């Protein structure tokens, strides 16, 4: 079975260097093009490079031409991109996608690896609860939620009364603030009778700062 | 060359065909690509040469048009077909992608259930403010939210985050956030967030005053 | 630089039997159905599965002496087959390598397509010489014709 | 099954555009090579190409400069254009169905006579010894001519002999009977020949 | 452009006996040849191909043999409709090259010409020109030396017998009354001597 | 890189059917032809069967034709040969070689060959008989009656290993093997000793000489 | 089916000397395809030569194939004591693939003398009813010495058992092996029995003897 693996991208700051690594087995590596394929983390596909396998014909995207470096070696079976002096913008999930043998067009693809670029660091969640009052007392149902804002990075997984409550919890996508830190907003509707009788605690989870914090609503 | 895809979303229910299109700036050739991706997943190549289909994609899947015109028909749309589809362009280079059509679930319209929520406690020590309105249960995507504070509109200081389309209902959640300063949260008494839905018959407008929670 | 280039041609042969006699035994019959094209196809290394390398020698007069075609994927239930031209023939200073790729899809009409897509690797900046892609394009025609005329003569063959 | 047919001009003044036109039926067009074939006696049998039912002309080398070979599907109709014909294009040319492996079905074939002059002639002359039986026509262009002997009476010992071609562009005839050593003067001996290209019955006696 | 030979140039057997037809290629072409056998009148017919083959609907009686520059046909108890003409074509390089052919005549007892001469009509002598015409009939066709070129060939003139010749002397207004003996000769097989036919 | 490891050696009675396998690494498996080729003692080399996993098909030789059959599982890669209605002369060494090209058709990688015996005897223990003279002379180990082969003789305990002969063993014709080992020795010396380790029969037999 | 022969029927040349074999085909192989291959006497059959003039990877530049037809030569130039072993040569122009017979490679050297030592039966095979009486052949050259048996003059044809040993490592000298099987009673039957041997160096076969009782 053809399958291609990726290296993995780390957090670097917008001028550092990466040189993502991709292992691929099952097939002849010696007589496949390889291809390098970012995905912005909410926008789609882009091709970023482009290596044959004998003369190594480098072709590169428009917006990434000094800056990365495709190689390759066909005796560890490896692709290779040296990416220097990153930016901001260069963030998104890389894919390590081969080309079928004519027409370059990419019948296999990699597991892709989340390169990340920012100044900011891992910096700890801050929740804040979010609930209704009086004003909002109909239906016998309202919502209440939970704001994870300020936390990096990417993941933090929001459960609600430790994994018991599982109905209506909506985990929204995680947005970038002005600064290099996320927000997110998980919240559950629940029956309005059981809003002063009944405790509903959510519970944050940031492997990258380990606070395994929670917050009463 | 500037590939474009025309539907930029599609609703279309499961067995319903479906036709998605993908222009391109000048003549390429028959050589272009469909790929699928699915919410997650690497994308999984279905058509190359605008015709051929790859090994291993159903039968469903047919590409056709050559120029600066092609289509990607689903004939028996399953439910597994539900995912953003790709047009791709490898006839010089640099290579270019299309924009990705979003094929999703078609259900029956419905009116968001809208919530809004005061700034937290403990957030006002830290220095700032974020009131969130949250939209449930609503569909299609397409719904507008603006915020309104002392019958003045804002923009440029809010986000937005939607999540996926449900796999139990097949409808969307909003969440739409207005973040300020302590400084400018304080100088300012009357907040709403107005709902301009297709389902809501008029647009609702679910307002709170500072003071009391 | 890497050219891409997609003809689709038709055929009357079914696809099943069409990739048993085009494709899988090519070696067996072009140089019977279409002597006056090709001299003789032999697998120098191999035995027409992955990383085959069929040399293909032509007559007397004809600009290449011979080719080299390394055999890369050969999947039956497809009916696909992907193949380099990796020496020999158009490959000098200007061709490095081309990749070939032919699916035959069975039509409802009892015919058969064929779906084939070419990748020329010109060394540094060459173009690709309209002439090779035309002469390309015509032993593809000879070879097919060839073999459909064959499998219409003789009936019975390859089922 | 699969009989085909041609439908040009048999008669193409030099230098000009030779026109064979070849119609198929009782069969799929994409069955066999469709080739055209032309027989000359100087030169015998020859191919003159051949194309595959898309398009795929293979000429002759040295025909290739002066011949087109087309195919027209939708009415399962190919054509042979042969231009700048000189005298040495004459020929029957068959239209004609090739496998792989030869020619497999083949058509009426038509003279085609390149070097065309004026439909003219012919005239008579008798041939009688007299010491102790036949006439020549000659000088006419078209090459089709029947010949008969006393109304078609002599069928017994008669020898129509085939048009030999001259230098000077027309056809020269000689039919003759096997006469008995007596009966020269008991009854008449008088050949009629009609050119159907020129209509012109003419009636020599000797 | 493999230029093939044919040989014999003409063979005449019995109908009932076996033919045997050669055809040697110029380069060494494969076993790639087709046996063809045109009708006098008609369009040829395919019987061997790929130089053993042979296709469906051909009598068994065709056999073909042989391989490099040498190929055979082998006709075994040849019926009336096996006196045609037979042409081998080689298929190995474009052009496909015919051969020049081979008839296949009716064995039958030697005969001999009955040798005819003919002055021109004066009504031709009105016209500016003479004709003298030479006949030969009933005989195996080997030669005939019309002497004083202009020279008329004429065969194919054999249904239940053999053929017969014609000759033509084209001259102009005034060259046979130059020429007071301007006699015509014949030689055959068939023949003793060869026959002499003049007039003033 | 390649290469193409076979089973062990093997004992079958006659008219039993031996199945040898042949691994094969470092290549596409399905891309290359498989020979079996079947060399005897001293004969030359004759091959049995070829195996195209490609084509996936098979060919025998006329003289066998039925009696072998060539197998494959492309799984494991491997290349069985299954010889049926085995005879006396059928013991030889056999190989796999992998046909470079379907038309280039020279092996160039072998097997380490797989040793079929087949003989009716079975396991039997070696007999031991010194051999003394009656300048220099020479002193022998006569090694009769066992089965199969190998075994492995020396002298002095392993330590007397020069002007030694060991020739190679003889199938005697009631279907046993024998052989002989000699040394050669001045008549100027001392006493040597023989010893035999047969494998098979777990034996292992030390033997004295007198010495004159 | 091609019938491929080879020449010398066993080949014996002094190391460092040029040695030519020859391979005859009875049709004609396409193409130049003959393969020689090289067999050690106890490994497989290594590949040296392809299409009859190319050698191998890993090859020593001193094999060299010439040819074509249905005659083709293969030269190796500095014999090295690797270098003598069976080179088998395979046609692959014609379907059914065919090999040769092979043509041992010896090593030639000057002619010795064997020294022929015949010995009693052991009492053992005796008691256990049985006789073996054996004959050594030590350090003779070249192989072509026959040996044969009198049992009181008298020569039995079909009972002795000849085993020549491979060439040797340090000296390339042969040693052959010459055992007389019989029962006790036939044993028991004749006085005296002697092995010959017609080796080319001795120049009198001399037949070595032993006494029944003494020994």
């Amino acid at each position: 079975e053809v399958q291609l693996v990726e290296s993995g991208g780390d957090l670097v700051q917008p001028g550092g260097s990466l040189r993502l690594s991709c292992a691929a087995s099952g097939f002849t590596f010696s007589s496949y093009e390889m291809n390098w394929v970012r995905q912005a983390p909410g926008k789609g596909l882009e091709w970023v490079s482009f290596i044959s396998d004998s003369s190594s014909n480098i072709y590169y995207a428009d917006s990434v031409k000094g800056r990365f470096t495709i190689s390759r070696d066909n005796a560890k079976k490896s692709l290779y991109l040296q990416m220097t002096s990153l930016r901001a913008e260069d963030t998104a999930v890389y894919y390590c996608a081969r080309e079928a043998i004519g027409s370059t067009s990419f019948d296999n693809w990699g597991q892709g690896t989340l390169v990340t670029v920012s100044s900011a660091s891992t910096k700890g969640p801050s929740v804040f609860p979010l609930a209704p009052c009086s004003r909002s007392t109909s239906e016998s149902t309202a919502a209440l939620g939970c704001l994870v804002k300020d936390y990096f990075p990417e993941p933090v997984t929001v459960s609600w009364n430790s994994g018991a409550l599982t109905s209506g919890v909506h985990t929204f996508p995680a947005v970038l603030q002005s600064s290099g830190l996320y927000s997110l907003s998980s919240v559950v509707t629940v029956p309005s009778s059981s809003l002063g009788t009944k405790t509903y605690t959510c519970n944050v989870d940031h492997k990258p700062s380990n606070t395994k914090v929670d917050k009463r609503v | 060359i500037v590939m474009t895809q025309s539907p930029a979303t599609l609703s279309v229910s499961p067995g319903e065909r479906a036709t998605l299109s993908c222009r391109a700036s000048q003549s390429v050739s028959s050589s272009l690509a469909w790929y699928q991706q699915k919410p997650g997943q690497a994308p999984r190549r279905l058509i190359y040469s605008a015709s051929t289909r790859a090994t291993g994609i159903p039968a469903r899947f047919s590409g056709s048009g050559s120029g600066t015109e092609f289509t990607l028909t689903i004939s028996s749309l399953q439910s597994e077909d539900f995912a953003i589809y790709y047009c791709h362009q490898y006839n010089n280079w640099p290579l270019t992608f299309g924009g990705g059509t979003k094929v999703e679930i078609k259900r029956t319209v419905a009116a968001p259930s809208v919530f809004i929520f005061p700034p937290s406690d403990e957030q006002l020590k830290s220095g700032t403010a974020s009131v969130v309105c949250l939209l449930n249960n609503f569909y299609p995507r397409e719904a507008k939210v603006q915020w309104k504070v002392d019958n003045a509109l804002q923009s440029g200081n809010s986000q937005e985050s939607v999540t996926e389309q449900d796999s139990k209902d097949s409808t969307y959640s909003l969440s739409s956030t207005l973040t300020l300063s302590k400084a400018d949260y304080e100088k300012h008494k009357v907040y709403a967030c107005e709902v301009t839905h297709q389902g809501l018959s008029s647009p609702v407008t679910k307002s709170f005053n500072r003071g009391e929670c | 630089g890497v050219f891409n280039y997609e003809t689709e041609t038709t055929s009357v042969i079914p696809a099943a039997r069409l990739f048993k006699a085009f494709i899988l035994d090519g070696d067996n019959l072009f140089p019977k159905v279409a002597p006056q094209a090709i001299s003789s196809v032999e697998n120098i290394e191999g035995n027409g599965g992955p990383g085959t390398i069929k040399k293909i020698s032509f007559p007397e007069g004809f600009p290449f002496k011979y080719v080299k075609d390394r055999v890369d994927e050969v999947d039956h239930t497809n009916f696909k087959y992907n193949y380099s031209v990796i020496e020999g023939g158009p490959i000098g200073d200007t061709l490095e390598k081309i990749s070939n790729e032919i699916k035959i899809v069975a039509t409802p009409d009892g015919g058969s397509i064929l779906k084939i897509s070419n990748k020329y690797h010109t060394k540094g900046d060459h173009e690709v010489k309209a002439e090779q892609v035309k002469a390309s394009k015509e032993m593809g025609e000879t070879l097919l014709r060839a073999v459909e005329s064959y499998l219409l003569a003789h009936s019975d063959a390859y089922n």
